[PDB]
RNA sequence: AGAACCUUACCUGGUCUUGACAUCCACGGAAGUUUUCAGAGAUGAGAAUGUGCCUUCGGGAACCGUGAGACAGGUGCUGCAUGGCUGUCGUCAGCUCGUGUUGUGAAAUGUUGGGUUAAGUCCCGCAACGAGCGCAACCCUUAUCCUUUGUUGCCAGCGGUCCGGCCGGGAACUCAAAGGAGACUGCCAGUGAUAAACUGGAGGAAGGUGGGGAUGACGUCAAGUCAUCAUGCCCUUACGACCAGGGCUACACACGUGCUACAAUGGCGCAUACAAAGAGAAGCGACCUCGCGAGAGCAAGCGGACCUCAUAAAGUGCGUCGUAGUCCGGAUUGGAGUCUGCAACUCGACUCCAUGAAGUCGGAAUCGCUAGUAAUCGUGGAUCAGAAUGCCACGGUGAAUACGU
């Protein structure tokens, strides 16, 4: 295991938190559990609308959540009408009040999870791994990345000896801890097994 | 017209201040000997005054805290130096000669993961 | 006298709303104390990052939250009572204290 | 080391009698980083043997290494199928260093009560040219007079 | 850890909120040396009868995710893998790795 | 041992069954799983098996036995020897 | 990162079977609240209260009850089907690609060569020219300074004093964070190929990556983990579920890692000095009173730079013991007890009194460590009702040695 998370070692610099707020050591855990809740419910929601982020933000016993997604309307549907049944939902999760932001997301292509999101899709639905992965890269390197690695692993093609695969363009350091590194991941669950996909954008060098 | 200077060695911090007079130590309100039964702690916080032969000369007061007893003393040495320096201002060279001017940057070094101490590695076998 | 004791994982963020608030006191009323910066508590934990086994495999994370405490020496009419409305930025929890 | 030497680092000279050889005594008497014990023991030799012997007490504690420090030592090549022990002149500080770690060995050897006393006695012996460490000293010596044939 | 398991622990947490008051109270009696001998047998024998559910001790601490007993933490009443995984990902606030 | 504040150690349903061989004066074994019971003056004179997590060994209680409890005399393992 | 129960996955018995955990209808009952006997308990039988959100009244959503099945459940097997995560060589300086060129080709070149570097680091050359992942830098921390802000932190100079920063006060200093400066071979000399560099010195708190951490390239070991989790055959009146007791703590033995020792650089007794870093509400718990003590009683202060844990120990001074299996050493066993806890038999910790094994520096052999390191001394934290000599942290004192390959 020998990397370190691209995300999790850039939290302080470049990178930002996901769940933003503060208690005591009472209530911590409660809230986080609250946020495991709600983001799952959300997962399990949106699914079909391509869904990157999930930012959740409680001040004043109100629960605060920003949903980074490609494709807004399907969230919103009809103009206020999805968006408030999800709201009360996610209060039930929490138990106070909700507020529900969505953030329009510009070029899925580069944000790195959506890729992944749909690479698995891809997988799902019995394509070429490969090409899928061609796909990827180089919708990404159209789009203006400096840099994007993907990776998939295990029982590629149904084969039984299982092996992984990666396809890098353009620049991606990962020790450069300035370095915009969006990395996620997603799994497949093929009938022949998971498949892993990792993807790794490099959006560029922060200075500062 | 007193003036002043900061010590610091391992976790220590003292503060010396100069003035003119006998020479007369006080180190939170106590003796020179009183504060430091240890001969090698005395010897060091004179240093630098048997360097400049200012021992006579002018009376100091001090407040120390923190560390131990050797990492206070050398605090206070350094203090003491400083304080020299803002004083005279001309007597640089001999201080950086000695070495006193240098703060002793040497701190514990933290214990790590899978060691027992900073740097001993537990007992190891092939079997 | 009012204390107000801020406390944030971020120290940025922290900053902000210290100014904020001071902002907040210093129209109304007057003779703001000022931001003190107090102590930050460095809550570290290791933990064991293998699924099974590898005890010497480990990680250590740390949460640093920061007191700011500001105080206030005159409560006026005006002045406490704006606070009421004035909320602050998300993860900065404020305590205020009169006396 | 392979690749780099390193200067030696600073010692401060004792505080009775401000000198560096002593210093490094007691350094190397002490035990668990525990000085001013070490220290303390030193000087009550020191002033004991100053006692017995006369002279000052430093003159006396030089005049006693002075009759343990070595000339020549010996060391392993092993070039050949056997081992062979090939004699070096030893160098200034090292001589120093061996003659007090000897002394040293010696007091703990010793069957006196008190570490102190028995630091004493071995400095008399040293002085007198009797001991254990003069033996040793001898030892080396002869070795290094047997293996003279290299060099 | 099995769904079985989580089930009884939670039974066992509820059986701790439900009888708090009256364990309490008879452990006071216990204890209270200003009390008839008979009185504090008929208490210790009352302890006896309540389930032994109700016991606060009898509960082990999982993590809220996976019900894994071991390596747990308190603040955030994960067990440490999941825990890293929340650092790693963005979701427990203020935790970054940390050196010194 | 446990404190002498807080008494001696029985399990009620154990004690309720010897006070009834008591009143009976019956001398018919009594088998039971309360091995952490103590022993009192009243149980002298009965049997009592034991079980030793396998089977219940029969107790013939004596004046001497009163302190001690009931599993001290009900070995569970059973050790015959390596050769 | 903590097996008395629980945990637990194991054994013995006692029990349940759409089920402990979910969804679905049908239809019986508001949920729930209190209490009774038997039972080791699981469970199996009794007595009191309620009818809330709405009905062209064939009833509903929460929450119990019963039967059918669809299903639940599995810490069951396969890590040699997998994902994820982890170790490892190794923080080793390497591993590659594009285009060009060479070769029938596998391939080569680049990436070799002269120097140099911690470094595939840099320069110079050269059928190579370029690029990427890595060796570096960006991050945390530590070492010097400055500005800002001064309480719960500080006391230099002022007045008062209960001689306590405690109280007027002061904003200096420490300290606390926030933001800046600072180190780059930048400056000097020499050597060097008109170089990259190296050797020395100046200044400086710091000098040549300043010290430490995080950071782990392509890959390797069908390395580990299906018992965290997820995931692609087997069990389903039992390989699932509930209960009480037991076991995981067994004991001819062998090995690993630690603690304590074998003593006088010490033990014991009396006095006495100097830390850091943390934790704290089903919590930390002062003071005072009682207890030889573990503790008990009463009970402030405090979600805490404020109060508590909380006396640092080694040390220093004075006394004693005088080389003994000892005033060394504490195992072991007997008695009596304290606390946690339904519950300390199996099987907790700690206290008091007694008891006082082995052990006098350890065979072959074998491990760690280059500096605030080793060695030694204490302190804290997590898990946690209780239960560390382990683990993770913190400071105290503080060495030896590096000729060299």
């Amino acid at each position: 295991g020998q990397k370190v998370h691209p995300n999790g070692i850039r939290l302080g610099i470049v990178k930002p938190w996901n769940s933003t707020w503060f208690a005591n050591t009472k209530e911590f855990a409660d809230n986080l559990d609250s946020d495991f809740k709600v983001r799952q419910y959300l997962t399990k929601e949106l699914a079909k609308a391509s869904v990157s982020r999930i930012v959740i933000e409680r001040p004043a016993k109100s629960i605060r959540v920003t949903i980074h997604t490609a494709r807004p309307g399907i969230v919103i549907g009809k103009k206020g009408e999805d968006v408030e049944k999800l709201r009360k939902v996610v209060a039930d999760i929490a138990g106070v009040p909700a507020q529900i932001n969505i953030a329009e997301v510009r070029k899925p292509e580069l944000d790195a999870k959506l890729v992944a999101d749909s690479i698995t899709s891809q997988l799902e639905r019995r394509v070429m791994f490969r090409r899928a992965m061609k796909r990827a890269v180089q919708n990404a390197m159209r789009l203006g990345a400096k840099g994007i690695k993907v990776e998939v692993s295990g029982r590629l093609g149904g084969a039984e000896i299982a092996r992984t695969e990666w396809y890098r363009e353009g620049r991606v350091p990962l020790h450069t801890l300035r370095a915009d590194i969006d990395y996620n991941t997603s799994e497949a669950h093929t009938t022949y097994g998971v498949i892993g996909v990792k993807v790794w954008i490099f959006k560029g060098e922060i200075l500062g | 017209n007193q003036y002043y200077g900061t010590g610091r060695r391992k976790s220590s911090a003292a503060r010396v201040f100069i003035k003119p007079g006998n020479g007369k130590i006080v180190i939170n309100q106590r003796s020179l000997e009183q504060y430091f039964g240890r001969e090698t702690a005395r010897m060091v916080v004179r240093q630098p005054l048997e360097l400049v032969d200012m021992v006579e000369k002018l009376d100091l007061y001090i407040t120390v805290k923190g560390g131990g007893i050797s990492g206070q003393a050398g605090a206070i040495r350094h203090g003491i130096t400083r304080a020299l320096m803002e004083y005279d201002e001309s007597l640089r060279s001999e201080l950086r000669k000695a070495g006193f001017v240098t703060r002793d940057a040497r701190q514990v070094e933290r214990k790590k993961v899978g060691l027992r101490k900073a740097r001993r590695r537990p007992q190891f076998s092939k079997r | 006298r009012i204390r107000i004791r801020l406390k944030a994982f971020d120290h940025r963020l922290i900053d902000q709303a210290t100014a904020e608030i001071v902002e907040t006191a210093k129209r109304t009323g007057a003779q703001v104390r000022g931001p003190i910066p107090l102590p930050t508590r460095k809550e570290r934990f290791t933990v064991l990052i293998s699924p099974h086994v590898n005890k010497d495999a480990r990680d250590q994370y740390e949460i640093r939250t920061h007191l700011r405490l500001v105080d206030i020496v005159e409560p006026t009419e005006k002045t406490v009572d704006a606070l009421m409305r004035l909320d602050l930025a998300a993860g900065v929890d404020v305590q205020i204290s009169l006396g | 080391p392979r690749r780099r030497v390193i200067g030696q680092r600073k010692i401060l000279p004792d505080p009775k009698f401000g000198s560096e050889l002593l210093a490094k005594f007691v350094n190397i008497l002490m035990v668990d980083g525990k000085k001013s014990t070490a220290e303390s023991i030193v000087y009550s030799a020191l002033e004991t043997l100053a006692q017995r012997s006369g002279k000052s007490e430093l003159e006396a504690f030089e005049v006693a290494l002075e009759n343990v420090r070595p000339t020549v030592e010996v060391k392993s090549r092993r070039v050949g199928g056997s081992t062979y022990q090939v004699p070096v002149e030893v160098r200034p500080v090292r001589r120093n260093a061996l003659a007090m770690r000897w002394i040293v060995e010696a007091a703990r050897k010793r069957g006196d009560k008190s570490m102190a006393l028995r630091l004493a006695n071995e400095l008399s012996d040293a002085a007198e040219n009797k001991g254990t460490a003069v033996k040793k000293r001898e030892d080396v010596h002869r070795m290094a007079e047997a293996n003279k044939a290299f060099a | 850890a099995k769904q079985s398991m989580k089930a009884r622990e939670v039974k066992r947490v509820a059986l701790a909120d439900k009888y708090f008051a009256k364990r309490a109270e008879l452990k006071a009696i216990i204890s209270d040396v200003n009390a008839s001998d008979e009185d504090r047998w008929n208490a210790v024998l009352k302890l006896q009868t309540l389930p032994r559910d109700s016991s606060p001790s009898r509960q082990r601490n999982r993590c809220r995710q996976t019900g894994r007993p071991h390596g747990f933490l308190r603040k955030f009443g994960l067990s440490r893998i999941k825990v890293r995984e929340a650092a790693m990902r963005g979701e427990i606030p203020g935790l970054k790795k940390a050196s010194w | 041992p446990r404190s002498l504040k807080k008494g001696p150690f029985i399990d009620l349903h154990l004690l309720k069954k010897v006070e009834k061989a008591v009143e009976s004066g019956d001398k018919k074994p009594l088998r039971t799983w309360s091995r952490r019971s103590t022993i009192f003056p009243n149980m002298i004179g009965l049997t009592i098996a034991v079980h030793n997590g396998r089977q219940h060994v029969p107790v013939f209680v004596t004046d001497e036995m009163v302190g001690h409890k009931l599993g001290e005399f009900a070995p569970t393992r059973t050790y015959r020897g390596h050769a």
